[PDB]
DNA sequence: AAAAAAAAAAAAAAAAAAAAAAAAAAA
DNA sequence: TTTTTTTTTTTTTTTTTTTTTTTTTTT
């Protein structure tokens, strides 16, 4: 049911345009999924699109990324369809960073069918002396309404983007992507402020859009004010488009997720969704919409230590068992992915497969170089298929002493006695006499020479070393 | 738990000499970015850090070069000081200082270090101890929690001294037995070698003299035989007596009176020295074998670290992994003029092991050196989580640059928890900086430039609302 | 020293721009702008637990600033024993 | 003028973002483009005809793109009517866009002064998709990028047909192709211009081309005579007044850059943007000087052509040269002060360059010290003064002769070691030296032993002295 | 002189089977090589250097150059490199130097087989020295220049900033005067050998003198006792024959003549040692003077290039200075060399080595190589820059790009100039006349078998392999 | 025409000598 | 405090040993 007093908002977040645009397999994933998102916005006749940040993957998007974003925004967000909602807010303080401080659909030279309200994510936060972002370029072109950007480092005062369609009224609070520790410092110094309308304050929805880390520094979710009714959350790619309320916060938390698989995290394997928000006065109804152009991502984690039945650390042929088990797991995951690819034709054929093998009981990883060579044209991440990792005494003196004793018993010393050169070397190392070896050698030489001289032994080599052996034995 | 907080550079290389030119740089956590033109002074900061920590000048540089040149200064002498403030392992605040002087004398130039100061805070009061550049090492080496070898090679590796893992066998072995803290056993081994060569030279000289002493011995024995025969003839003739007297006088020369004794003594000393030489060879071989066993046994768990690091970081289906491997020389002896050191970084190209040296690329060498340094930092720099990467993205392509940024981000995440990790990055690549700063660790970065007088200056800049 | 010139059929007060501003509700009417004075800094009731966390982290910040002051005055310390 | 007059503002090389990171030199091209757009708005021009190189970099930075977008939105968009038609197939003229129509014809864009531009070589299309910065501008809807080359093999130029009242204009265009390629295409007869088959002589043709003029020369002979006004680019010497060569029936216009990109002696002339007024086949080009373009004064000096003050071997000429340069840069720093009055928009710090050419043996002075004097008076302190210019056997023989005549030879004969070394060098005889050393000892030793010398230490020396 | 084609087989990562023969065609005036790390970009320059001069990459002994016989899992890896090019006159020559790396026991034998020279299409087998000289004559530059200026390795690229002895070897190979240093080594070795012989002979001298003294004492006893016997008793006859036996002994028979001859030899070798010391000092001074005279000319080029290129205000200019040791002698254990690149910070000259930055060092090395190419590479206009922007900052990268573009413009006036660049920088490729010159570049990657491939890519895909 | 034994040249890399500062007497 | 002699490190030139190349000398 869509009355004249309903707010259909297509809440997307973390589109991450241009992500891996140089890849031959995943080059056009983000653009296609943004095309699908805009198609959903156009087909559902939404009032406006509410992007949660990180619309671009890079701080300075490439020419292809910006051109594709402009093409899609002009194709879908520009039209002759009348806008149904008001803006009773001081537009020179919400969008008043550009030299055109008014909402894009109200410009006398632009015809906007679907207004776009967005915040900037930490991948595309403003930089430089002029403090410009990619969303600034989009807003200057006239396609997006960049709102919620902070102006002063010392303190932040956000101004709601007041909207009203019929009876219903929404206060669209928005915060940019301040660095997590800096924003934490603002939240503990009471240097953050939320300006609510002065009167009728209890008749606004107070929708808040924030792009920050959550339970993952981390901006905890209890620092946020208690008057909010919905909190869209970005910088979190595991979809939770379903609104969730904790024990005591009096507001709902929606996590739209991402439009693409950026990292290979375990929480990133969840099915990506885009929201379809509806507001009628005070009530909310978020309807999840699956995206059929998002590449699949299946992962498995195995710890070889916790399977003593098959994985025997002392088995000389255990490496081939590891390789066979990993091959079977990858084949099972690929078959499962193929079984789910017959529902729709839009999902890319090559899925994302990740297999983290934790070896800790003295296992040797196999040839990951050649194992991944058996899926060159069957997976979308040929290089990153298997991840090997381990989750997180010896003294040279004993070794040298042991070697010295072993040598003395495996060859026969000729002049120097047993356990004398070992202690000489030990003294040189520890006490730093720096003359112990020479002193010992000279002392033994002079002692044996004096004995040989006083013993009255004729000058012939055989008798000389015979008496030398006699002295060593005695 | 050890962090370098702030620095004061004065008179070092291109920095100014007047106290108005004293530049101060405060290191942030967990990432510190240094940018600037060529010759600005970015590397000079790490050189100052290394000199403060360990007292060693940059490679190829003596005391005369590290400090500002008096000729360019148009001054008779130049006095430099570097002040570092930090926390030791327990978190106590310690400030150290090292002074310096270069005097321009005639054509050459003379260098000399003045006494440095150690300052702490005990019971709320301030103390100072003027020390002599040998207590300002040991003491602050113990304070930082890491040894001099790791501080020189792993943490504050000079830009020129980088890629030291891919160096010659003897150089790599020296780096790794300073790192493993076994230098004195190699000192004992070399003392054994030197004493063996000395005794061998003595044996050669003894043989040379023994030839002449045998000639003397036989001639004297013949003289004695003729003396006895002539006495027997006479006792059974004035000229006969005169001949007897003359032959006794021939026995009276110094090389004949003492003939048997010197030959006997020299025989005994040469034979005993030869036997001592054999036993010294045996002991030298044993000690060398033990040292190369210990080396291999302590590179066991670093190779194990290096393998995972290289597999995670390197983006190429070329090398399975790399590891450091050493092998003792079987036919080694203390009398050998040149020894052989089989201490090489090995690349696992497939199922066969090759030698990385002379067989890798510039980017592969840079990545391997970075991975080896990071593994050594994980193994040894546990109490002092600092590492200074001087242009780590040199000769690295796009994929390896991105993977190195990801690996450094993972290291930052895994070491900033309950510990302080300070990654000092001096780069000319804005992309590497953006990749590291996507986690929002960078709020202020240092831009080193020069004033009109061409003296280095350090000024803090802001990423937001200020130029980059 | 010339160019190839070949002919094709390319043809396929007064205005020729196609634009009519689609009206938005509130266009040309009195602008009922809300902002400036009627924007107050609302509060957060009691939130003791939240107050506890904020105060504890503020104490952590105060301790860190105390250490930083000691660091600053240690660095500014002039070396009295610098004669050598 | 009247209802049947085309008014076109021709600014060609804006070069936005040039020296953006520079402190004094930054924020100059943006202001010059602001002035150009102000002039277009004030003159009520029909449309703006850019000549390429609108951006300095191939991928313009965020500041450059944002400033260009804000200026285009402020000046080129509004409620002012459009008075001309587009009779050509908009799918071919502007069809490398998902929106193949003119920007003012779009049902969601209100454009007062449409912009028709070609791409220069500094911002030519690069990448897999073959995109340029003008592509981003056209996607935003402020620029009508026309004249893009689709096929590498051949060039077909289809004009953007225009018509205001009775007058007709054929707007040919061509982005900057690599000059050697484009030259090879022109030689191979692979460049064609498609003219309307209706009212063939009733169209005023004008070509907008961004190429070199002085293999890389693409001269004027390589343009047909059916056109009548060839606007040009990749040329910063402001020749905005049209010229007609006797051999070429088509006019040539060279609006030039709006900024001083290089310190060549071709940017020291004042820059103008041209107000054009076609009215049928009658054209009237009227220049408009730029009041915000930084001044550029420069002189070329050749030290070898003044044999009256610059003595080649004078021990103190290196100070007379510095004095002459100091006096020169000072008349220009003053001629700049005297010429800056009235023009409140002129930047205070001018551009001064001096090229010093020496070939008689002069030694350049410390360019750092000379540039340390004028640091807050010239806009480019780093680049003030340019300085430029347009055997073993015999030596060892001479040195050996000098050594022989200098010190007393003990035993070796005169001119023996020199010939030994010469034999070793050429004949590569490796024993040419040892042999001689040995043969001299062997000889004189013999000589000595025949005379059964007393072997006294100093008496043998006298025997060798006899030699 | 220019290079056209190259065919690599079995070198480093390039494949061994005949199906993996990669072919690369060099463009003019700019050729770009891009690819991942450890792909084969630098291996191409190594192959060019090896086919030009026969010298392996620094640190390579020829067994680490051929494809490891183990990674190929073979017992022999036959490696062939071909290079089709034009000599100074303009004729086509191709050389096909080959080698094998046989695997036996735990070692790895290496050897080079006979290459061939093709010229109509006359192919003849040749030995390494003959192909080396032939290609040196054909290209028009010396082997030292080919090794150090044109095709220097990525690791041996900062050679002008090396130690004094190494720099002197590089520069006297460059100046073609190595035979004189070979003569200096011969003179030093002769003097050292004669000194050692003199030491041993003087050690023997005392013994000989003592033997002579004993012989004289025996002879005086003989004379006195013979006089006593002639005056006159039986014992005076007995001691006579014993004395005759003593004189009969060889030790005291001819001791006088042997001692005299040894002393004569001793004095002779002493004066010859002195003479050779004087000659060695004179020849060393002559060589240093020749170096200074032949290097002052290129000092001007180095100065001007540094002044144009180096954007900083630290160093006024750089040059290279050689100073002979005043107190040198052939008997010295260690010599001291004073070859040094010198930087002038204001008015005082300093040693650049050990006193410069990484970017300063790489820029100085580039300037030295470009100056030596201006002086010596007139006949062969090729220079291969393996990552020229390795440590340069943004301003110096831009200035180096401008200088290289100016060199391309100037040196293309009558002869072909090639500037083969291996790089990972998109901005440098852009600024190096990306639109003007480069249309097709080269990507070096690896197939599924980890054998390097060389593929020609259009400039549209340039950004995929660079950052 | 081919083998192989031996002598010569190259160079990578370990060894060592000269310089200079540090330390240790030493008055 | 300063002088003077001995130690130690560095670093840059020297020496060595193995390998390849080449020469020769035979078959
Ligand atoms: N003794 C000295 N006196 C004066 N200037 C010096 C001295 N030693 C080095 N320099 C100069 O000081 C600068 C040192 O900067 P450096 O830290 O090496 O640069 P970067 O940070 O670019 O790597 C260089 O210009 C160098 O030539
Ligand atoms: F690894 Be290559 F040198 F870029
Ligand atoms: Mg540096
Ligand atoms: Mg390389
Ligand atoms: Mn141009």
């Amino acid at each position: 049911l869509d009355d004249e007093n309903t707010f259909k908002i297509l809440v997307a977040t973390d589109i991450h345009l241009g992500f891996m645009e140089k890849d031959a397999v995943r080059g056009n994933d983000t653009f296609v999924t943004l095309d699908e998102i805009l198609r959903l916005a156009q087909e559902n006749e939404v009032d406006f699109i509410l992007l949660g940040g990180d619309l671009f993957h890079e701080n300075k998007p490439s020419r292809k990324t910006l051109h594709t974003c402009l093409e899609l925004l002009r194709k879908y967000c520009m039209g002759d369809r009348p806008v149904q909602f008001e803006i009773l807010s001081d537009q020179s303080v919400n969008f008043g960073f550009s030299k055109f401080p008014w909402v894009n659909y109200q410009d006398g030279n632009l015809n906007i069918s679907i207004p776009v309200f967005s915040i900037h994510g930490n991948n595309d936060d403003p930089t430089g002396a002029d403090a410009l972002c990619a969303l600034d370029i989009l807003s200057c072109a006239g396609f997006v309404n960049h709102f919620g950007r902070s102006m002063s480092v010392e303190k932040i005062d956000i101004s709601p983007v007041l909207l009203q369609k019929g009876s219903t009224k929404i206060a669209l609070y928005g915060l940019g992507s301040i660095p997590d520790e800096r924003l934490y410092r603002m939240f503990v110094n009471k240097k953050v402020t939320m300006l609510r309308p002065k009167e009728d304050e209890n008749s606004w929805f107070n929708l808040f859009v924030i792009h920050q880390n959550r339970s993952k520094n981390f901006i905890p979710e209890q620092f946020l004010d208690d008057f909010i009714d919905l909190v869209i959350w970005g910088h979190e790619h595991e979809c939770k488009i379903a609104p969730t309320k904790n024990e005591q916060q009096l507001f709902y938390i929606s996590q739209p997720g991402s439009s693409v698989v950026t990292s290979l995290s375990p929480g990133e394997a969840v099915k990506k969704h885009v929201g379809l928000l509806r507001i009628k006065g005070r009530k909310m109804n978020m309807h999840k919409i699956p995206l059929h152009t998002v590449r699949q991502f299946f992962m498995e984690d195995i710890v070889l230590a916790n399977h003593p039945d098959i994985f025997n650390p002392d088995n000389p042929k255990v490496t081939q068992a590891i390789q066979s088990f990993c091959l079977e797991k990858i084949e099972e995951m690929l078959e499962n992915a193929e079984r789910e690819r017959l529902g729709n034709s839009h999902q890319p054929e090559k899925p994302l497969v990740r297999l983290r093998v934790d070896y800790s009981g003295g296992f040797e990883p196999f040839s990951v170089l050649r194992f991944s060579q058996k899926f060159v044209d069957r997976v979308a991440n040929p290089k990153d298929i298997i991840h090997f990792f381990r989750h997180r005494t010896l003294r040279v003196e004993d070794l040298v002493k042991q070697y010295f004793q072993t040598a003395e018993k495996n060859v026969q010393l000729s002049l120097l006695t047993e356990r004398g050169m070992g202690e000489a070397v030990q003294e040189f190392v520890d006490k730093e006499e720096k003359d112990a070896i020479e002193e010992l050698v000279k002392y033994q030489l002079e002692k044996t020479q004096r004995f040989l001289k006083e013993r009255h032994i004729d000058a012939l080599e055989d008798k000389i070393d015979e008496e030398v052996r006699r002295f060593r034995e005695t | 738990m050890s962090r370098i907080e702030k620095m004061s550079i004065l008179g070092v290389r291109s920095f100014g000499i007047e106290d108005k030119d004293k530049q101060i740089i405060t290191f942030f956590s967990p990432l510190t970015i240094l940018v600037g033109p060529n010759g600005a002074g970015k590397t000079t900061i790490i050189e100052c850090l290394k000199y403060i920590c360990t007292g060693d000048f940059p490679p190829g540089t003596k005391g005369n070069t590290f400090v500002h040149d008096p000729k360019v200064a148009q001054e008779t002498d130049v006095r430099a000081q570097i002040r570092l403030q930090f926390r030791d392992v327990n978190g106590e605040l310690i400030a150290v200082q090292r002074s310096m002087v270069c005097t321009q004398k005639s054509k050459k130039t003379e260098f000399k270090t003045l006494e440095g100061v150690i300052t702490r805070t005990k019971h709320g009061e301030k103390v100072s101890l003027s020390s002599k550049c040998a207590e300002i090492d040991r003491e602050m080496i113990s304070s930082l929690g890491v040894s001099k070898a790791v501080l020189n090679n792993v943490i504050f590796c000079h830009q020129e001294d980088s890629n030291w893992p891919l160096s010659e066998g003897k150089a790599l072995k020296q780096k790794f037995d300073e790192i493993f803290s076994a230098t004195r056993y190699i000192k004992a081994l070399e003392t054994l070698r030197q004493v063996r060569q000395t005794q061998g030279q003595k044996v050669k000289e003894y043989q040379m003299e023994l030839k002449y002493l045998k000639q003397y011995k036989e001639k004297a024995c013949e003289i004695r035989d003729q003396i006895t025969s002539k006495e027997a003839q006479l006792t059974s003739q004035k000229g006969y007596e005169e001949e007897i007297i003359h032959f006794k006088k021939e026995l009276r020369e110094p090389q004949f009176r003492d003939a048997e004794e010197k030959y006997r003594e020299m025989m005994i000393v040469m034979r005993t020295t030869e036997l001592v030489n054999k036993d010294l060879d045996i002991y030298y071989k044993t000690l060398d074998q033990a040292i190369m066993k210990f080396h291999s046994m302590k590179m066991e768990e670093i190779n194990k670290i290096i393998r995972d690091l290289w597999r995670s970081t390197y983006r190429g289906q070329d090398i399975e992994y790399i590891e450091i491997r050493s092998d003792a020389d079987e036919n080694v002896s203390a009398s050998d003029k040149r020894r052989n050191y089989n201490y090489r970084v090995v690349m696992l190209k497939g199922d066969t092991a090759l030698d990385m040296r002379g067989r890798c690329s510039a980017g592969q060498k840079v990545l391997a050196s970075l991975i080896i340094r990071l593994a050594l930092a994980e193994t040894f720099c546990l109490n002092c989580g600092i590492i200074a990467l001087d242009e780590p993205t040199t000769n690295l392509d796009r994929e390896n640059i991105e993977s190195l940024a990801h690996a450094l981000v993972e290291i930052i995440k895994s070491r900033s928890q309950q510990r302080n990790f300070q990654l000092l990055v001096i780069t000319h690549d804005e992309d590497f900086v953006e990749l590291l700063g996507r986690s929002e660790y960078v709020e202020k970065f240092y831009r080193i430039k020069k004033n009109i007088d061409q003296c280095s200056e350090i000024v803090k800049c802001s990423v937001s609302s200020l130029g980059f | 020293k010339l160019l190839l010139t070949e002919f094709r059929s390319l043809v396929i007060l007064k205005n020729f721009k196609k634009f009519k501003k689609v009206t938005y509700p509130g266009a040309g009417k009195l602008p009922h702008i809300i902002g400036g004075s009627d924007l107050i800094a609302h509060h957060a009731r009691k939130n003791t637990e939240l107050e506890e966390w904020l105060r504890q982290e503020m104490e952590v910040q105060n301790q860190h600033a105390k250490e930083e002051s000691l660091a600053d005055d240690l660095f500014r310390y002039n070396p009295y024993l610098k004669r050598r």
